Order: C-alpha cells, then sequence, then structure tokens
C-alpha cells in the first residue's frame, strides 16, 4: 500500500516544518544548515532594526550607544556573502538587549518579521561559537523559502508515505496542479497566531484571510471534489501567547469572534485557560463553516491543533492522521 | 473521475522528423488557393507514402509544416535511421515536385531523438500528437535548418551507430533556442 | 473531395504562457502533469461547441495549446458568422478564466481573426483529416502571432465588418507582417 499527501497552505503556515519532523520521526550533513540559521539571524535583527524608524509612531533606542550599532547593522544588511566576523555578533546581541529594540520586536505584526526571530536572537552565544553543531529545535526553527515541488518518501509499520511539499507564496501555487491526480489525501496548514499579520506579497491581505480563502478555493476546487483534508491549525504555542498577551484582541481583525461562545463539545487541554480553549476554536470554526457548506459525503474534513516544531505534539497527531487514512 | 480521462502515453527512444516550407506565407500570396492546395496535396501525398515505408508514423500537417515520429507505436531500434532515411526521400520528393509544377517549394528538415508524451488532448477532432522537450527541440532543428538539407543533434547521431557521414551543423547560430540550449548540431551530406 | 469557399471566418486563440508553465520534473510525470492540465483546458473548449449560438462554429484542430476554429463553412445576415467567431473568442475567456481559478493561474489568450476565401478538404494520404487552408488562413494566424494577451486582433477588412455589426475597433497601425509586408491592423473593442 502507498499514501500520497499533498501538503498546501499560505506561505510560512508550516508545510516544511511537518516535513522535517517525518524525517525525524520516521527516517558535512546537518552542517550545511549552520549558514542557513545565521542567515535567519542576520535577517531578523537587521530588520527589527530597520524597522524602528518606520513605524508609526517610530521606536525610539534605550540607549545612545547602540545607534552606532545600528548604523553597522544597516550597513552590511545588503552584503551578499557575509563573513560573519565576532563583531556582528556583539552587536547583534547588545542590539537586542537594547528595550526599544524589544518594544519595536513587540509591534512585529505591523511588518514582515520571520516567525524564528525570537529563538536565534536568544541563542546568539551558542551560534557564534566555531565548534557549534545546531541541535534538532534549531533545523526545526531554520526557515527557508520553499519553490517548487519536493517529494519526501518514508515508512510507518511497514505502509508507505510519499508526500508532497509545494511553496505556498502566490506565484507558488500555480504549480500544485500538478499533484493533484491521484492524491490520497490533502493536508491544510494554517498559521493560527497570525490573525494580527499581512501577507509578504501585498502587505494588505490579512494571513488568516487569505488562509481561509485559500481553505475554500482548494475545499471547493473542481479536481478534488471527492479529496479529504486533514486542517493543521498550526502555531497552537503562539496563539496562545498572542491570546493569553492581551495585546492583539482577535475581535479587532474578525469581529464576528464577538459573538462565538466555545462549543459544548469542545477538549481542551489539561490546565488550558478557557481564553485559549475560545480562541483556537473558533479559529477552527471558521474553517469549518467553509468545509461544512459543501461536499457532503464526496469528502471530509479532518481538523487538528498542531504545533509543527515540537515533535511530540506532530507524532501524536500524525498517529491520528494514520488512523483517518485506513479508516478508509 | 475528477479529471477527464487522459489518452497519453509515454514513450522513451524515439526519434522526431520535421519539415517546413520556406516562405510559405508568401508563396500562398501569389498563387491561386486552389493551385497552392493542388502543390501541397501532391507534396504531402507522396511524403505519406514514403513515411509507411520508412517505417515512420506521421502526425499532423500544420499547412505547410510537415511531422513525423519513427519509433511508434512500437519500439524499434532501427528509428534514427528511419528519420534520416524519410528526410532523404523527403528532399529527393519536394525536388521533383519543384520541376514537375514550376513551382519554388523548398523545406527544411529537422531530427531529434528523446521521449515522446504521444495521444489525443480535448473532446472533439480527435488528432494523433507528440509532446515533450525533445518534440519541442526537433521543432527549433527544422527552424535553424538549412534548405534541402537534414539537420540532427548529436542525441540524434548517438542512435545513427555511425552510418551517415555529417558534417558540423552549426545551428547554434541560425536559432536562439539551439544556442541557449548548447545544443550541438550536424548537416547530413 | 475539395471544395472552394469565399466568406469564412478563421480564428486562432494561443495561450503564450503555457510554454513556460510546461515542464519535465520527476515529480509531475516529465510533464504529463502539464498534459493533464491542457487536455482539461482544451476539453473546456470543446464543450462550447455543443452550446446552440455555436452551432455554425467548427473546430478545425488545435496546435500545440492554439485552438483553430471557423465559421461559415456550413453555407448583413450573410455577414453575420464572423460577430459569432467573435462571441466565440470571448466565450473562450471565460473558460480559461474558470481554469485559472481553480488552477491557481493566470492564463490569457491571444486572439487573431481574419475571414475571405479558403478550400476545405482533406489532403495527404494516411488519416481523412479535415482542414482548411488559403492566404486567409495565414493572415489569420499572423494576427495571433503578432498579437497582445486580452486582445483579439483583426484584420482591416474584418473590423469592417465588423463596425456594421455593432463592434468598435481600436487600430493597431501599420505593422510589417513576415510575407505579407506593411498590414493596417485593428484590436476589438471590450
Ligand atoms: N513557534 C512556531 N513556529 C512554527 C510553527 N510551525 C512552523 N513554525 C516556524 O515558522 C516558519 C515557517 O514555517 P515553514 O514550514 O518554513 O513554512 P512553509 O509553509 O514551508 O512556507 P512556504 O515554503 O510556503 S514560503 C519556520 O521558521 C518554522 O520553524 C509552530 O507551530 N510554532
Ligand atoms: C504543450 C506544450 C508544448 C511545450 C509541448 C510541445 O512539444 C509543443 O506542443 C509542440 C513542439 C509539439 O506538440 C509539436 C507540434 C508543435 C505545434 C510544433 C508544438 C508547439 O510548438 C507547442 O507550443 C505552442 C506554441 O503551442 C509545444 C512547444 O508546446
Ligand atoms: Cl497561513
Ligand atoms: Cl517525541
Ligand atoms: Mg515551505
Ligand atoms: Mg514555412
Ligand atoms: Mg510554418
Amino acid at each position: 500500500a502507498t499514501h500520497r499527501l499533498l501538503l498546501l497552505g499560505a506561505g510560512e503556515s508550516g508545510k516544511s516544518t511537518i516535513v522535517k519532523q517525518m524525517r525525524i520521526l520516521h527516517v558535512g550533513e546537518k552542517a550545511t544548515k549552520v549558514q542557513d540559521i545565521k542567515n535567519n539571524l542576520k535577517e531578523a535583527i537587521e530588520t527589527i532594526v530597520a524597522a524602528m524608524s518606520n513605524l508609526v509612531p517610530p521606536v525610539e533606542l534605550a540607549n545612545p550607544e547602540n545607534q552606532f550599532r545600528v548604523d553597522y547593522i544597516l550597513s552590511v544588511m545588503n552584503v551578499p556573502d557575509f563573513d560573519f566576523p565576532p563583531e556582528f555578533y556583539e552587536h547583534a546581541k547588545a542590539l537586542w538587549e537594547d528595550e526599544g529594540v524589544r518594544a519595536c520586536y513587540e509591534r512585529s505584526n505591523e511588518y514582515q518579521l520571520i516567525d524564528c526571530a525570537q529563538y536565534f536572537l536568544d541563542k546568539i552565544d551558542v551560534i557564534k561559537q566555531d565548534d557549534y553543531v545546531p541541535s534538532d529545535q534549531d533545523l526545526l526553527r531554520c526557515r527557508v523559502l520553499t519553490s517548487g515541488i519536493f517529494e519526501t518518501k518514508f515508512q510507518v509499520d511497514k505502509v508507505n508515505f510519499h508526500m508532497f511539499d509545494v511553496g505556498g507564496q502566490r506565484d507558488e501555487r500555480r504549480k500544485w496542479i500538478q499533484c493533484f491526480n491521484d492524491v490520497t489525501a490533502i493536508i491544510f496548514v494554517v498559521a493560527s497566531s497570525s490573525y494580527n499579520m499581512v501577507i509578504r506579497e501585498d502587505n494588505q491581505t490579512n494571513r488568516l484571510q487569505e488562509a481561509l480563502n485559500l481553505f475554500k478555493s482548494i475545499w471547493n476546487n473542481r479536481w478534488l471534489r471527492t479529496i479529504s483534508v486533514i486542517l493543521f491549525l498550526n502555531k497552537q504555542d503562539l496563539l496562545a501567547e498572542k491570546v493569553l498577551a492581551g495585546k492583539s484582541k482577535i475581535e479587532d481583525y474578525f469581529p464576528e469572534f464577538a459573538r462565538y461562545t466555545t462549543p459544548e463539545d469542545a477538549t481542551p487541554e489539561p490546565g488550558e485557560d478557557p481564553r485559549v480553549t475560545r480562541a483556537k476554536y473558533f479559529i477552527r470554526d471558521e474553517f469549518l463553516r467553509i468545509s461544512t457548506a459543501s461536499g457532503d459525503g464526496r469528502h471530509y474534513c479532518y481538523p487538528h491543533f498542531t504545533c509543527a516544531v515540537d515533535t511530540e505534539n506532530i507524532r501524536r497527531v500524525f498517529n491520528d492522521c494514520r488512523d483517518i487514512i485506513q479508516r478508509m | 473521475m475528477m479529471f477527464h480521462k487522459i489518452y497519453i502515453q509515454k514513450h522513451d527512444n524515439v526519434s522526431i522528423l520535421f519539415a517546413d516550407i520556406e516562405g510559405f506565407t508568401s508563396l500562398a500570396s501569389q498563387c491561386t488557393a486552389q493551385e497552392l492546395v493542388m502543390t501541397l496535396n501532391e507534396l504531402f501525398a507522396r511524403f505519406d507514402k514514403l513515411a509507411a515505408e520508412n517505417h515512420c508514423l506521421r502526425i499532423k500537417i500544420l499547412g505547410d509544416c510537415y511531422y513525423c515520429v519513427s519509433g511508434l507505436p512500437e519500439a524499434r531500434a532501427d528509428h534514427a535511421h528511419c528519420c534520416v532515411e524519410m528526410g532523404m526521400d523527403m528532399i529527393e520528393a519536394i525536388s521533383l515536385v519543384r520541376e514537375m509544377t514550376g513551382v519554388n517549394v523548398n523545406m527544411r528538415v529537422g531530427i531529434h531523438s528523446g521521449r515522446v508524451h504521444c495521444g489525443v488532448l480535448g473532446l472533439r477532432k480527435w488528432q494523433f500528437d507528440v509532446w515533450s522537450n525533445d518534440v519541442t527541440l526537433a521543432n527549433h532543428m527544422e527552424a535553424g535548418g538549412k534548405a534541402g538539407r537534414i539537420h540532427i543533434t548529436k542525441a540524434t547521431l548517438s542512435y545513427l551507430n555511425g552510418d551517415y557521414e555529417v558534417e558540423p551543423g552549426c545551428g547554434g547560430e541560425r536559432n536562439a533556442y539551439l544556442k541557449e540550449h548548447s545544443i550541438e548540431t550536424f548537416l547530413i551530406l | 473531395y475539395h471544395q472552394s469557399y469565399d466568406c469564412v471566418c478563421v480564428m486562432f486563440a494561443s495561450i503564450p504562457d503555457f510554454k513556460e508553465f510546461y515542464t519535465e520534473s520527476d515529480v509531475n510525470k516529465e510533464g504529463l502533469e502539464c498534459l493533464r492540465l491542457l487536455n482539461e483546458i482544451i476539453a473546456d473548449f470543446d464543450d462550447l461547441l455543443s452550446k446552440p449560438k455555436f452551432s455554425g462554429v467548427e473546430k478545425i484542430k488545435t496546435i500545440g495549446s492554439t485552438y483553430m476554429a471557423a465559421t461559415g463553412l456550413s453555407a448583413e445576415r450573410q455577414y453575420m458568422h464572423i460577430g459569432t467567431m467573435v462571441e466565440f473568442a470571448y466565450a473562450l475567456v471565460g473558460k480559461l478564466d474558470a481554469i485559472n481559478k481553480h488552477s491557481f493561474n493566470d492564463f490569457k489568450l491571444r486572439v487573431g481573426i481574419n475571414h475571405g476565401p479558403v478550400i476545405a478538404g482533406v489532403i495527404g494520404a494516411q488519416k481523412p483529416q479535415y482542414d482548411i487552408w488559403g492566404n486567409t488562413v495565414n493572415v489569420a494566424s499572423r494576427m495571433d502571432s503578432t498579437g497582445v494577451l486580452d486582445k483579439i486582433q483583426v484584420t482591416e477588412e474584418t473590423s469592417l465588418i465588423l463596425q456594421t455589426l455593432g463592434y468598435t475597433c481600436t487600430c493597431r497601425g501599420i505593422i510589417n507582417v513576415k510575407g505579407k509586408g506593411d498590414l493596417k491592423t485593428y484590436f476589438v473593442n471590450t
């Protein structure tokens, strides 16, 4: 038996991260990813710094000295093959400890910043070492853009799985079609936490809305009429964090939230704040409303609360997926 | 059925030949629509005869473009030879019609070998056809060929087992596609 | 056998971006998945021929990802078919837009239309494939090959007949068309 799984979703939703877990779970080497981790680091610090003056209102530095460090980062920003001298890390580290820069970090939904920003900036002293060895979590956080289609083959209890990873940005979606025919099932990934952000493509369209519209076009697609969709409501850790933080209200982006009350059949985790329960289930339902409205019997939608960088959770949810695929 | 049924199948180790008349739009402007068709029916009927003999399978006729494939429907290791032979008979056929009709008809022949997908597309007016980069390339060989000669690729040369005397084709200098794709071409003697 | 014609409207509708969409990889079965999408597109265009308002439209063939058709082969009530061809062009655009919505693509059509004398029949010696020939057919093709995305380019003669039917045209200017020379062409207004 051979199952062909197609990963779909908007850009930065977590599709590539899911594939990375499959290798970790079911499959000179990882030294090539060091450079990629270092790029994410340079990308994160330069984006926060360059964003300070453009915000409205503009965020100011807490330390005058750091202005020179700001000048340093912006001057090396466009450098092609950067050598990463030890000065760079000292500058990056200094800037990341400046409270002004952190205030600008808290407002990152107002601009375009990668997800692994805080994770790496907090590990500068680790990444800078010559004898640095990327941990498993480091490889899971590393962000590199997907262009083209990529097949990852693996086995779970002698059962074969062919997983296809695709680019999720607008211009990349035109290739998806090349994987529609003879697909066992689709796994749709959504950045549940990106409700207060806009997509890169135009800098205006809300990320969640884009995911919602993308789901509607997949669910109601003419060529996937009988194809089921396993829905990964990803980035649950970041959702919970934002919800509890109380600074960016969900109902200021999706007004309908103000009417929403947690369902009866809801199954929260142990000790989970009812506020987080409410938010995660609301997002879930916005997707179910679309799947509920059509198909009927031809195909079904199976949602799951996930966190792609958490290997435990992925083992758990993918095993749930195996039960869904085999039963029917 | 999500997608309509596709009547297409892949075939490796095949040779594609393209023949095209020079200045067809120019030629059609001068002579009658009636006589053009007679000169073309005379030419293509003969081509279709030569094709069955040389074991080539004619695909379509696009006004002045004539193309066939050797190695279909069943595999044949004699393929590259067939297409080369087919072009030989073609060029000679055009010469007889040039004199018999007194019309200025000239063609360029292009040959390439590789894999092709063949079959039909659509629901109505089915016509057997071939598609692939190799077919695309074969088409450009005709465009980058020379009047009254057979322009072949390195790939086609490797299937010919050295049975034909060739000379440097320099296809890269007459067609942008052949150059940008670093294709080595040869003209058959 | 063959029959001569006096007023047939020929149309070439290309999809110039398809060639770039086409690729060969182990993931796409060496271009088979791309040919599958082209099959859906061509099929969607074929289903239009079943519309009553298009009973006069005769599909001649497909050249790659290009669609070729004609009207008046079943023969200004005498020039009506020319307007039917243009309507058929707009319909193809509607079908191609539908395809774009579902395949997350942005294919645009480039149409060329002309009319005049043609010769209908079958040539060759292997299979009975109906086709049309003539200078008229050549110019229609040039109208496509020298056209613009999302536009219907027509010859001067065609723009005139189209004007008496209610269509309005914009002069593209005088362009040197290979084999013909300086031809004044037009774009049908939407
Ligand atoms: N905190 C957190 N980060 C996550 C989670 N899932 C993915 N990420 C991070 O988000 C980033 C983007 O994920 P990625 O998998 O690269 O996106 P993608 O869907 O493949 O993106 P693309 O190729 O369409 S442009 C990565 O840095 C990844 O580590 C999650 O559940 N929690
Ligand atoms: C369908 C895609 C693709 C790439 C496949 C292919 O091999 C072709 O169909 C050939 C070469 C091929 O089918 C042989 C006939 C002809 C008419 C020469 C084609 C066109 O040049 C196509 O391009 C156009 C412009 O339609 C092209 C190149 O398109
Ligand atoms: Cl998303
Ligand atoms: Cl684990
Ligand atoms: Mg990716
Ligand atoms: Mg020619
Ligand atoms: Mg030609």
